[PDB]
RNA sequence: GUGGCGUUCAGCCACCCGAGAUUGAGCAAUAACAGGUCUGUGAUGCCCUUAGAUGUCCGGGGCUGCACGCGCGCUACACUGACUGGCUCAGCGUGUGCCUACCCUACGCCGGCAGGCGCGGGUAACCCGUUGAACCCCAUUCGUGAUGGGGAUCGGGGAUUGCAAUUAUUCCCCAUGAACGAGGAAUUCCCAGUAAGUGCGGGUCAUAAGCUUGCGUUGAUUAAGUCCCUGCCCUUUGUACACACCGCC
RNA sequence: AAGGGCACCACCAGGAGUGGAGCCUGCGGCUUAAUUUGACCAACACGGGAAACCUCACCCGGCCCGGACACGGACAGGAUUGACAGAUUGAUAGCUCUUUCUCGAUUCCGUGGGUGGUGGUGCAUGGCCGUUCUUAGUUGGUGGAGCGAUUUGUCUGGUUAAUU
């Protein structure tokens, strides 16, 4: 009953609509545009990020500070 | 020929000297060299509690105790006849254990 | 219960191949003491036969600190659906001896 | 949750770790020859061991 | 084999598995005049006799719920796998052993008779 | 058994012979109690609370704070003693733990001490252990002085347990040397291996006993009675009491 | 009130004391954000309660769901689960905030309804214990006495630790 702060409201995810991490040229053409993750678990798989300046796998947490 | 030791434990000695005289007469009748019932020192087992589930009360304590009677044989038999003396009895009681010769 | 699914089929599977099983009352063990081996913990498996016995699939009795389980006869028709096993596997709890 | 400081206290020594085999209490506990239960719920299956109230 | 423990702490462990037991089944068979247990322990098959009265539950469908009573045994405290084994004996006289009889009497004030 | 008293009944007292002529406890009726415990319980009824939770976890604090009052204790007020050295005897009992990490420890070396590092034995009548326990005993110093009685308070240092020791865990060392000269009104236990002195185990225990539960050890004074005090049991009797004399009025 | 008998939790005869001092510890009181609470011969080194953390309730903050199941939505055009860095925080709680990655139907959002609770009431109870009460006491059947509640048996006396 003491009220200091009333609300330490919970995180709501963005939800963002599709997954479009790819591209179409010339009637096909593969081209990523995030850079893969080298572990073993996701070699060729998942996604790194692009932050402000850094790529960083979500699932095996090690991120590339790109100076 | 073997110099073999079994040791026979139990809670109670009305149930354990009944299966401690079958070990004997059954290895007299099969003429073997049977040292007798060597009698260990009894093992009494004593938790004291308050005796109450709360603390209110006069302060009566509650003395309960086991003891434990151990009486061992030793034998001058081969390995194979000392199966059928041991599989005889066992009166759930006593914990026949019977170890090995060499050591 | 958050569960992940290949850590849910490991549970019923054993549930299922005997028609019981056993936990302890801890939430805070690293993994089950017979499973042991896909990496479950001891809070799944209270909480997978929870869902289980409010449906009607299991039957509980509580010891000292365990909890034991029984197959149904609702039980096991389910296991044989989501387990997706053919229609003549019984558990051990049917026949193993005479 | 999560995993690095939900039960990341050490329940080594200690009368926080060590809980009746029956009840699961804390208090009161009987450790000695391994017993590991209360001071109450001994008494319940005291004959159940087989101790016997002699003198 | 695996380590040796103390006659001390033996014969507590072994008075305090049945102790266990005995609760358990009293309340699995809570309604089969249960009346303790007879445990025969040997370095081998430890068979464990139940005196129930009514033997037609403690055996199950076809022997379902005796078959499924050892599975929780050896699951439990620790026996290998196909060695422990339970029985279902018969009292005689069940009128005169207590620990059927207030079960008895705890039925016939659950159903609701005065 | 013998003698004595007794209705010569039930029995009692003395005595002989004997290890012993009443060893200590355990269990314990009927009828009760608004006695204590929902904080022993997956014993539990109703009620309350349930996600900004009285669920549970984590971090910190508190339970230990102090003008004072009271209860159980420990150490004392010393010479029937402290001090130092030598000598010399116990009995109960525990000991590596399902989860569970935490066992009792011999011996060898390093350190003044607490302790450290190596090597073992013991799941135990096996090893610690012949449990070299204390008081006591024998010899020296002390000398009636708040004294070499008493060791509270307090500073500095050294280790051990632990994730962490400050509000000091415990222990060791060197200093500091407080009241206390046997206790007012009261009042508590106790009669034989008992009181009391004196140490050792067990419980709690990672660390640990001024507590308790057991064990030995040295070992008495007094008493073999009574109903005066405090109560209890039975009977007769009185009652305006029955919530029962903390009554009623 | 009278007559019997009894007990070192009563006395006599005594012994060691306690009450005094210092400290240990448990309560009341005061104080405190909290000093959690039970108990007042039969409470007060009692709750086996010797609490550094844990115990732990209590105080100040911060996560977590360990909210089964049913129903309706939401949804593979991804319901939702984690997380490195900066900031933020007591903190290496992705706790929130930027930032984007990741997870894949298990959850999520509501209506019900569980579940948990060292929360309340021991004057709603069980069980267990203490005490009345360590003394010798208590009850039926049949018969007798009574209108009856009840009484005799269960006793004048002697005896015993004892309705022996
Ligand atoms: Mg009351
Ligand atoms: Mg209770
Ligand atoms: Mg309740
Ligand atoms: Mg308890
Ligand atoms: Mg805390
Ligand atoms: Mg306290
Ligand atoms: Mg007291
Ligand atoms: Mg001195
Ligand atoms: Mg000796
Ligand atoms: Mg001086
Ligand atoms: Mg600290
Ligand atoms: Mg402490
Ligand atoms: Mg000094
Ligand atoms: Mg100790
Ligand atoms: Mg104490
Ligand atoms: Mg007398
Ligand atoms: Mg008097
Ligand atoms: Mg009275
Ligand atoms: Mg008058
Ligand atoms: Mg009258
Ligand atoms: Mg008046
Ligand atoms: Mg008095
Ligand atoms: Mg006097
Ligand atoms: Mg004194
Ligand atoms: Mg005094
Ligand atoms: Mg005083
Ligand atoms: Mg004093
Ligand atoms: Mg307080
Ligand atoms: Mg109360
Ligand atoms: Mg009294
Ligand atoms: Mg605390
Ligand atoms: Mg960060
Ligand atoms: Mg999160
Ligand atoms: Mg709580
Ligand atoms: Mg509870
Ligand atoms: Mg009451
Ligand atoms: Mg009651
Ligand atoms: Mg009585
Ligand atoms: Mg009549
Ligand atoms: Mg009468
Ligand atoms: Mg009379
Ligand atoms: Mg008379
Ligand atoms: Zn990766
Ligand atoms: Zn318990």
């Amino acid at each position: 009953y003491t009220t200091p702060k009333k609300n330490k409201h919970k995180r709501k995810k963005v939800k963002l609509a599709v997954l479009k991490y790819y591209k179409v040229d010339e009637n096909g053409k593969i081209s990523r545009l995030r850079r893969e993750c080298p572990s073993d678990e996701c070699g060729a798989g998942v996604f790194m990020a692009s932050h402000f300046d850094r790529h960083y796998c979500g699932k095996c947490c090690l991120t590339y500070c790109f100076n | 020929i073997h110099r073999i030791r079994i040791t026979l434990t139990s809670r109670n000695v009305k149930s354990l000297e009944k299966v401690c005289a079958d070990l004997i007469r059954g290895a007299k009748e099969k003429n073997l060299k049977v040292k007798g019932p060597v009698r260990m020192p009894t093992k009494t087992l004593r938790i004291t509690t308050r005796k109450t589930p709360c603390g209110e009360g006069s302060k009566t304590w509650d003395r309960f105790q086991m003891r434990i009677h151990k009486r061992l044989i030793d034998l001058h038999s081969p390995s194979e006849i000392v199966k059928q003396i041991t599989s005889i009895s066992i009166e759930p009681g006593v914990e026949v254990e019977v170890t090995i010769a060499d050591a | 219960m958050l569960m992940p699914k290949k850590n849910r089929i490991a549970i019923y599977e054993l549930l299922f191949k005997e028609g019981v099983m056993v936990a302890k009352k801890d939430v805070h063990m690293p993994k089950h003491p017979e499973l042991a081996d896909k990496n479950v913990p001891n809070l799944h498996v209270m909480k997978a036969m929870q869902s289980l016995k409010s449906r009607g699939y299991v039957k509980e009795q509580f010891a000292w600190r365990h909890f034991y389980w029984y197959l149904t006869n609702e039980g096991i028709q389910y296991l044989r659906d989501y387990l997706h096993l053919p229609p003549e596997i019984v558990p051990a709890t049917l026949r193993r001896s005479r | 949750g999560h995993q690095q400081l939900y039960w990341s206290h050490p329940r080594k020594f200690g009368q926080g770790s060590r809980s009746c085999r029956v009840c699961s209490n804390r208090h009161g506990l009987i450790r000695k020859y391994g017993l590991n239960m209360c001071r109450q719920c001994f008494r319940q299956y005291a004959k159940d061991i087989g101790f016997i109230k002699l003198d | 084999m695996a380590v040796q423990i103390s006659k001390k702490r033996k014969f507590v462990a072994d008075g305090i598995f049945k102790a266990e037991l005995n609760e358990f089944l009293t309340r699995e068979l809570a309604e089969d005049g249960y009346s303790g247990v007879e445990v025969r322990v040997t370095p081998t098959r430890t068979e464990i006799i139940i005196l129930a009265t009514r033997t037609q539950n403690v055996l199950g469908e076809k022997g379902r719920r005796i078959r499924e009573l050892t599975a929780v045994v050896q699951k439990r405290f620790g026996f290998p796998e196909g060695s422990v084994e339970l029985y279902a004996e018969k009292v005689a006289t069940r009128g005169l052993c207590a620990i059927a009889q207030a079960e008895s009497l705890r039925y016939k004030l659950l159903g609701g008779l005065a």
